[PDB]
C-alpha cells in the first residue's frame, strides 16, 4: 500500500470531501486512481456527485469479483470495467480510470489499458461536482478492506482527510493507518 | 527604461503618466505579437505562435489593425456602441492604418506602496459586429492604474478573414475565435513576466465582444485553467446576431463579387486566399436585419452545437461571471422614427413591431404590440416611444442576459447580474434618450477620471467621475477575487435564479430582484410556447 | 298614526324607531301592492296594475316572496353574495313564506328641521341570480333616514316564473324586468303621495340586481322621465349571466321534467300554467357554469337586441350613471380550493384557468395564464391565488365594468365609477380574503350604524360605521343632485373614458385613474382580437 | 303669428340654445313644431345637434319651396316631406314634426299628415342633444323672415330667448316683435 491508507471494517464506513461551494468545480476530462485490497463481490470504493439537481456523477465499483466504472455527464450512463483480470482476492491492486467527454479509459495494475468510446453524440461535462464519497455506504454497498492513494484531478483526498482538512469528514467504521 | 523579457524575447515599453493627481503612472506596451501574421497561405488558418527575436523589440505604439472599413455606412448602427457612430470621426483616425498581418495585443502594467504580489489580469476583446474595431480605442490605462490591475486589450482577425467559413471542410471559420484564444494561451505563459497573475486572468468586453467572451466559455478549446472569470457586458452568445448560420451562403456571394463562385469549396477558398486582403473587405456582403453576415461560426470543434443548447447542458467549465444590460440598449433602433415632438406614431409603432416580427420570426404580433403599450396611456407619442425601444432592449440584450445569467448560476458558476442606468449626457444623444449600447464602457475604463477625449468628448461631471470610481471598484475588485465586493451601503448579492438578485447601477446603486421580470418572461416563456403549435 | 292615500286606496304605515342617536325615526310601508297578482292566466303574462280598495289597507309586515328554493345548496356559490351564502340561516327565515302573488314594494320614509320639499327616491332592486332573493332583506331604514330620502325595496318575478321563455311567441320571458318597471310606474304616479320626488328616482341594485338596473336603460320601456339616476353595484348588463341565450333549451327541460315537453310551444306554456307553482319552482335545470338557465332574454321588444350591441350604439336614454367593482369580487371562485396553508397549488391554477377558459370559450389559456403570473415570484403559493382570484374578478365584473362605463360616458351620461376596497372582517370570511361580493351592500345600507343585525354578524368596528357614513353620504347626495359630492378632503371627480378617474373607496378614500388598466385591456381588448382569428 | 315672434332681415340671424353640460337630453320620440312665414326657395329653419363626436341631429328646412325635415339617430338619413303643397308665398305656415326612432311623421298647416317609415333595421336613440340652432346660418342656408311659437320636445326656445335665458344666445340680423 502506497502511503496514507486507510482500513474499513464491518458495518462500513465513510470518508466525504465537501467541495466549498463557490468552488465546485467542472471538468471535460477526469483522472481517478486509486489502490485497494479487497475480499468483496459487490462494493463501491469512490463516487463523486454533482451538487443535487444536476445529474452526473462518477462511479467506481467491484462488480462480481471485478474493478469497473459507471459515470453519467448528461447524456447515458457509460460503464467500462475490466472483466477479465480478477481483484477481490485480498491483495493489493491500482486501478486508474480516464475520461474525456463521454470516452473513457480503465487499467488495473498492469493489465492492457482499457478504451470506451460511447455511441452517438455525447455530452462532455461533469458540472459543479459537490462531494467525493470514500466508503460505498451511502450507495448501499458498504466496502470492507483497505484503501491507499486516492487521486482525483488533483486531489490526494486520502492524505487531505489523514490530516484533518476542514472539509473531509469522516464517519463510520474507518481507521487510519 | 521599461524592459521586460518573453519566452520570445526582450520587449522595451514607453511609460506614461495619466490626466489625474490621484493615478500613478502606467507602462505602455503597445504593438505586442501573439501569434504569427495570417497571411498567405495562413489566410483562414488556424493561428500560429510567433516567431523569437534575439535583440530588444520596440514595443512602443500600436500595431497595424485588422482589413475593414467603416467609413461609409454600411455598418449595422443598431449593433454598435453609440459613441463609435456618433463620433465615426475619430474611430477612423484609429482603424485608418491596416494590414493583414495584425494579431497584436496591448498590456497597460501599473507601478507602489499598496499591494504585494501578481497582480490580477483582465483581458479586454473588443466587439463591435465582427467587422471592425480594434481594442487600440479602449485605453485601460485608468483601469490599469486605478484598480492595479494589468490590462490587456487584444487584435483579432475581423470581417471575412476571421470568420469566413464554407460550411464545410474548405474554411471552418472561426478564426477570429481561435485568434483570441491564441491571446490567451500567450497571456497565460508571458503575463507572468509583467508581474501578471495567470491564476487570475478575467477576460471581459462589450456587446459584440462580450459574446466572444461567452463563446470563449462555450468552446472546449478553453481548457480548465486558461483564464478564471468572465464578464460581459451587453452581450451574449444568444443573440441573433452572435453568431452566423448561413456561413455558405454568404460566403458564395463573397466569392461571386470577387469572382470566385466556383462549384468546389476548396477550389473557391484557394481562390480567395490571393485576391488583396483590402478587395475581399471593400466587397458588399449584405445580412437579414437583426444577423450577421460574417462571424462566430457552429463548425462541432471550436462551437461544437448551437450555444443556447451548449448553455442548457450545462456544456461549459466553471467560471466567476458578472454580465448585464443597460436601460436603453436599442436607443438606435427608434432614434430612426422619432418625430420632432419626441414621439412615435402609432402607425410607426405597429409598423416596427410588425417588422421586428418579420425578420426575428417567419398573431404573436399582436401579443406582442399588447405587452409593450402602456394601457394607462394609450395614446401618449413619447410613452408609445418608450416602450417601442424596450421591446428591442428586452429581446435583443435583456432577455438573452438573463437567460444566460440563468444557467450560469443553475451550474455553479458563482455569478452577478447588473442593469446599468446611468449615461454621459452630450448634444450627441437626444435628451429623453437612456444608457444606450456601450455607454457603460466610459465608465469601465475611467476616462471620467481624465476629463473629456478626443474619443470619449461627453464633459464629464463630478457625478461621471464618481460613478466611473464606484464601476471600477467592482469590475477589479471581481478580477481580483472573483467578488465584485472584495477586497477594496451596498453589497453586490448574488445572482441565483430564484432570487435573480441584480446591482442596480446608477447614481443611486441599490439590489433590486428579477430584472424586467414581466417581459424577460414573455420572451423566453410566453413567445417560444405559442411560436409552438 | 301614519296615513297616506294613493290612488287606489288609503294605506297604513308601522312607524320604526333606529338603533342609534342620531338616525331620527322612519315610517316604513311594508308589503305594498303595486300590481295585480300574476296568477293563473296572468302567469307568463306582462303584470298588470294593481286593483283599488276603498278602506284603509294595513301595509305592516312583509307580503309574501316570491317562489324560490335556496336550502338545498343548488345555489351557484360564485354568483351570489357572500353574506347571502355564509348565513343561508338567517336568509331562510326570509323567503319561507312564499306565494304566486308576490308582486309588491315595500317604502321606507323618513320623519325633519333639515330640508323642505319633496324626497329624492331611491329604489332599490334586488337580485343574486334571478333565482331568489327579496327587497325584504334589504332593509333601508338607516338610508333612508341618515340621508333624508325615501327608500323603496322591490320584490319581483323570479325564477322559472319570471324569466321563462320559449325562444318565440309562447313565452317571450322577461316577466320580472316588466314587473320592475310596473313598480317603477307606481312609484312614479303615487310616490308623490309620500312626499316623493318623482323627479329625482335613481334605481340602484347590487349583483344581479345591478344587472336589471343596466338592462332597465337599455328597454325602450322605460320611457324618458320614468327614472332620472342609475348606480350599479357589482353588476351589468355585458357578464356572461346578465342574460340567457338558451331560453327554449332550458324551457323544455324544464317542460320535460315535469312531464310537458310538446312538440308545440303554445301547448308547452299552456302545461306549465297549470302545474302548482312549488312544482316547477322546485325542478332543477342547471345552466352551462357561469351562465343562467332562467333569467333577462333579447326578446327583442324589451330587450331589443344583444346588450353588448345596444351599448355601443348608444341605444340608451341619459341617466345619471354611478357603478363599480370591489377588490376581491370572485372570492368563491378560488375559496374552491385554497389548502390549509392558503395558497394554491401551480397545477390548480394551470387547471382553474384551462376550465374557465373551456366554458367561457369554447392558446388564449396559455396567454391568460402569463397574464396571470407575478413572475417576480412565480411561486409563491399565496401569491399564486390572489392572482387566480383576480382573474375571475377582473373578466366577471371589473372588465363588463369598465366596459359600461366607458360607454356610457362617451354618450352623454355624467358618470361617476368606484372600486370598493373594504369589508368587515368576521370568521366566516376567510383572513387573506378582501371586499368580496357583495361585501359594499352592509355599507351602502347603513347597518354599521345600528350594530351587528341578525343577517349582518360582522362586529362592526368604528371605522366600519364611519366609513359607511362616507358611502351612505356619496349614494344619497347622489339620488340627490346626480353628482356624489352635491350638497353634504376627496372630490369623487367624474369619469370620462380619456382619464377613467374612480373613487378608491376604503378607508383611505382617494381618486385614482384607469382602474386596473392592463387586465381590463387583455379582456377587452386582446382576448377579443385573438379569439378573432 | 302665434306669441313671440322674431324676424330675420338680410344677413341672416341665429338664435341658438346651449343645453347645459350634464342636462344634455336623449331620446326615442320627438315634437318638433313651429310657425313661419318667408318667401325663399331655400333655407334651413331650425337644427338639432347632438354634442361633437356622436353623429345624431335633426333638421327643418325648405327645399325647393316646400317645408320638410332631415334627421339621423344612427342609421341613416331619414327625411320626409310636404312636397305637395307650397309654403314660401311670405304667408302664415305652421308645420308640426314628429319621431318615434327611425318612423317620422309630417304635417303642414291643416293637409294629412305625412308618414316616413324608413327601410331595414333602424336605430332609435337621438343622443345628447346639445343645440338647438334657429336661422339656419351656421349650416350655409340663412332664413329671412319670421318664426314664432318654436316648440321642441316641451321647449318654448323662441320665449326663452325673448325671456332672456341664461343660455340661449342671440347673435346676427334677428330682432324681436
Ligand atoms: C314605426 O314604429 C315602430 C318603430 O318605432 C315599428 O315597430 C314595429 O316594427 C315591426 C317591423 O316592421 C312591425 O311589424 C310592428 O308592427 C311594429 N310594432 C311596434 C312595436 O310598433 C312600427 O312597425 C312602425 N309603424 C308601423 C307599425 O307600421
Ligand atoms: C527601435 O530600435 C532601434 C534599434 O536600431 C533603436 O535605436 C530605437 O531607439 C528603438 N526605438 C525607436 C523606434 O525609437
Ligand atoms: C454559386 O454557384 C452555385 C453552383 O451552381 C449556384 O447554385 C449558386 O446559386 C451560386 N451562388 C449565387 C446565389 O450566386
Ligand atoms: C461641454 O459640453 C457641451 C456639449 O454637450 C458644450 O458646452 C461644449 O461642447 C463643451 N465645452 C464647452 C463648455 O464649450
Ligand atoms: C287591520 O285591519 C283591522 C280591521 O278590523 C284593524 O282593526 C287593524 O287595526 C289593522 N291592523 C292591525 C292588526 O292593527
Ligand atoms: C323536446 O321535444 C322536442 C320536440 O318533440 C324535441 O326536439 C326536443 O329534443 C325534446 N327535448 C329533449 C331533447 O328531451
Ligand atoms: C364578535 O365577533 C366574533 C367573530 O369574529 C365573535 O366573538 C362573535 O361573533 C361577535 N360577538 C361576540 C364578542 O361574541
Ligand atoms: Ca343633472
Ligand atoms: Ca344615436
Amino acid at each position: 500500500h502506497a502511503g496514507t491508507t486507510y482500513i474499513f471494517s464491518k458495518g462500513g464506513g465513510q470518508i466525504t470531501y465537501k467541495w466549498p461551494p463557490n468552488d465546485r468545480p467542472s471538468t471535460r476530462a477526469d483522472r481517478l486512481a486509486i489502490g485497494f485490497s479487497t475480499v468483496q463481490k459487490e462494493a463501491v470504493l469512490v463516487r463523486v456527485d454533482s451538487s443535487s439537481g444536476l445529474g452526473d456523477y462518477l462511479e467506481l465499483h467491484i462488480h462480481q469479483g471485478k474493478i469497473g466504472v459507471k459515470f453519467n455527464v448528461g447524456t447515458d450512463d457509460i460503464a467500462i470495467e475490466e472483466s477479465n483480470a480478477i481483484i477481490n482476492d485480498g491483495k493489493y491492486h491500482v486501478v486508474r480510470f480516464t475520461r474525456s467527454g463521454g470516452n473513457a479509459t480503465l487499467q488495473v495494475d498492469s493489465w492492457p489499458v482499457i478504451e470506451r468510446y460511447p455511441a452517438g453524440r455525447q455530452l462532455t461535462i461533469f458540472n459543479s461536482q459537490a462531494t467525493i464519497i470514500i466508503g460505498g455506504k451511502e450507495q448501499g454497498q458498504p466496502f470492507q478492506g483497505q484503501l491507499s492513494g486516492l487521486y482525483y484531478n488533483g486531489l490526494k483526498v486520502l492524505n487531505m482527510a489523514a490530516e484533518n482538512d476542514a472539509n473531509i469528514a469522516i464517519v463510520g467504521n474507518v481507521r487510519l493507518v | 527604461d521599461p524592459l521586460v523579457t518573453t519566452n520570445f524575447g526582450k520587449i522595451r515599453g514607453i511609460k506614461k503618466e495619466l490626466n489625474n493627481e490621484i493615478l500613478g503612472p502606467v507602462i505602455q506596451f503597445l504593438g505586442v505579437p501573439y501569434a504569427a501574421p495570417p497571411t498567405g497561405e495562413h489566410r483562414f488558418q488556424p493561428p500560429e505562435p510567433p516567431s523569437p527575436w534575439s535583440d530588444i523589440r520596440n514595443a512602443t505604439q500600436f500595431a497595424p489593425v485588422c482589413p475593414q472599413n467603416i467609413i461609409d455606412g454600411r455598418l449595422p448602427e443598431v449593433m454598435l456602441p453609440v459613441w463609435f457612430t456618433n463620433n465615426l470621426d475619430v474611430v477612423s483616425s484609429y482603424v485608418q492604418d491596416q494590414s493583414e498581418d495584425c494579431l497584436y495585443l496591448n498590456i497597460y502594467v501599473p507601478t507602489i506602496r499598496d499591494s504585494g504580489g501578481p497582480k490580477p489580469v483582465m483581458v479586454y476583446i473588443h466587439g463591435g459586429s465582427y467587422m471592425e474595431g480594434t481594442g487600440n480605442l479602449y485605453d485601460g490605462s485608468v483601469l490599469a492604474s486605478y484598480g492595479n490591475v494589468i490590462v490587456i486589450t487584444v487584435n483579432y482577425r475581423l470581417g471575412v478573414l476571421g470568420f469566413l467559413s464554407t460550411g464545410d471542410q474548405a474554411a471552418k471559420g472561426n478564426y477570429g475565435l481561435l485568434d483570441l484564444i491564441q491571446a490567451l494561451r500567450w497571456t497565460s505563459e508571458n503575463i507572468g513576466f509583467f508581474g501578471g497573475d495567470p491564476l487570475r486572468i478575467t477576460v471581459f468586453g462589450s456587446g459584440a465582444g462580450g459574446s466572444c467572451v461567452n463563446l470563449l466559455t462555450l468552446s472546449h478549446y478553453s481548457e480548465k485553467g486558461l483564464f478564471q472569470r468572465a464578464i460581459a457586458q451587453s452581450g451574449t452568445a444568444l443573440s441573433s446576431w452572435a453568431v452566423s448560420f448561413q456561413p455558405a451562403k454568404y460566403a458564395r456571394i463573397l466569392a461571386t463579387k470577387v469572382g470566385c463562385n466556383v462549384s468546389d469549396t476548396v477550389e473557391l477558398v484557394e481562390c480567395l486566399q490571393k485576391k488583396p486582403y483590402k478587395e475581399l473587405v471593400d466587397q458588399d456582403v449584405q445580412p437579414a436585419r437583426y444577423h450577421i453576415a460574417f462571424g462566430p461560426v457552429i463548425d462541432g470543434d471550436v462551437i461544437p452545437d448551437d450555444p443556447q443548447i451548449l448553455m442548457e447542458q450545462g456544456e461549459f467549465l466553471n467560471y466567476d461571471i458578472m454580465l448585464g444590460v443597460n436601460q436603453g440598449e436599442g436607443l438606435k433602433f427608434v432614434e430612426n422614427i422619432v418625430d420632432s415632438d419626441d414621439g412615435v406614431s402609432a402607425s410607426d409603432f405597429d409598423f416596427a413591431v410588425s417588422n421586428f416580427v418579420d425578420n426575428l420570426y417567419g398573431v404573436l404580433r399582436e401579443t406582442i404590440k399588447f405587452m409593450y403599450t402602456d394601457w394607462a396611456d394609450r395614446h401618449n407619442p413619447e410613452t408609445r416611444r418608450k416602450t417601442l425601444l424596450a421591446l428591442f432592449t428586452d429581446h435583443q440584450w435583456v432577455a438573452p442576459a438573463v437567460a444566460t445569467a440563468d444557467l450560469h448560476s443553475n451550474f455553479g458558476s458563482p455569478t452577478y447580474f447588473y442593469a446599468f442606468y446611468h449615461h454621459c449626457q452630450t448634444d450627441q444623444v437626444p435628451a429623453w434618450a437612456d444608457a444606450a449600447h456601450g455607454d457603460e464602457v466610459p465608465y469601465v475604463l475611467g476616462i471620467p477620471m481624465i476629463g473629456p477625449t478626443e474619443l470619449f468628448p461627453c464633459n464629464f461631471s463630478k457625478n461621471d467621475v464618481m460613478l466611473s470610481a464606484v464601476v471600477m471598484t467592482y469590475w477589479t475588485n471581481f478580477a481580483k477575487t472573483g467578488d465584485p465586493n472584495q477586497p477594496v451601503e451596498v453589497a453586490w448579492t448574488r445572482y441565483s435564479q430564484k432570487d435573480q438578485l441584480y446591482l442596480h447601477i446608477g447614481l443611486k446603486p441599490r439590489v433590486k430582484e428579477h430584472y424586467r421580470a414581466n417581459k424577460v418572461n414573455l420572451w423566453l416563456e410566453l413567445v417560444p410556447h405559442l411560436h409552438n403549435l
